[PDB]
């Protein structure tokens, strides 16, 4: 069991709108992979 | 308040509640953002736009995300470019390929992005990836310059269990990725 974790300062409110869509992006170029997700979860709360 | 949840274990052929741009597109159990070829780009993003911040009470949401990828590189040596999951205006569209991710545009910061997204890059590209020029985990906001790294070993093939959280109190967005082995 390899695990990686990092965390950082993010003031969402100042870079995103109030609403917004989430999702997944992948990219190849000269070089390239195939990338797939297998399974996926999101739970968000706004008081 | 206002939540918003979905929980999806296992994709299908018609998967209804996604937006899908670029080669992006699911089969049974999976989703498949890129093809092992060159030059493409893949997206999908959920199809219901959701409430991160309000103006009126400045209130910002609480966020945990889930999910498992895989990365299959034919050559387990060259492997470009890499998959994030990001948060974006509701009318986000494909950004330039390539080490771009498809999120961004410029190593430079671009408030008029408004994307936030969290890379796992597999390519070294030198106008802004870091120096050691290891694979890794980022940060971005606005830019393809990531705002804080972490080298990571990609174990070709294998499922990566991944989560992100966003704390709102502290506004401290953690990333976790996990191997089998
Ligand atoms: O695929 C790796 C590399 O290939 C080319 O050099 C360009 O498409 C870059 O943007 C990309 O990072
Ligand atoms: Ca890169
Ligand atoms: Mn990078």
């Amino acid at each position: 069991v390899t695990s990686y974790t990092l965390s950082d300062v993010v003031s969402l409110k100042d870079v995103v709108p109030e609403w917004v869509r989430i999702g997944f992006s992948a990219t190849t170029g000269a070089e390239y992979a195939a990338h797939e997700v297998l399974s996926w979860s999101f739970h968000s709360e706004l008081s | 308040t206002e939540t918003t949840s979905f929980l999806i274990t296992k994709f299908s052929p018609d998967q209804q509640n996604l937006i899908f741009q670029g080669d992006g597109y699911t089969t049974k159990e999976k989703l498949t953002l890129t093809k092992a070829v060159k030059n493409t780009v893949g997206r999908a993003l959920y199809s219901s736009p959701i409430h991160i911040w309000d103006r009126e009470t400045g209130n910002v949401a609480n966020f945990v995300t889930s999910f498992t990828f895989v990365i299959n590189a034919p050559n387990s040596y060259n492997v470009a470019d890499g998959f994030t999951f990001f948060i974006a205006p509701v009318d986000t569209k494909p950004q330039t390929g390539g080490g771009y991710l498809g999120v961004f545009n410029s190593a430079e910061y671009d408030k008029t992005t408004q994307t936030v997204a969290v890379e796992f890059d597999t390519f070294y590209n030198a106008a802004w990836d870091p120096s050691n020029r290891d694979r890794h985990i980022g940060i971005d906001v606005n830019s393809i310059k990531s705002v804080n790294t972490k080298s990571w070993k990609l174990q070709n093939g294998e499922e990566a269990n991944v989560v992100i959280a966003f704390n709102a109190a502290t506004n401290v967005l953690t990333v976790s990725l996990t191997y089998p082995n």
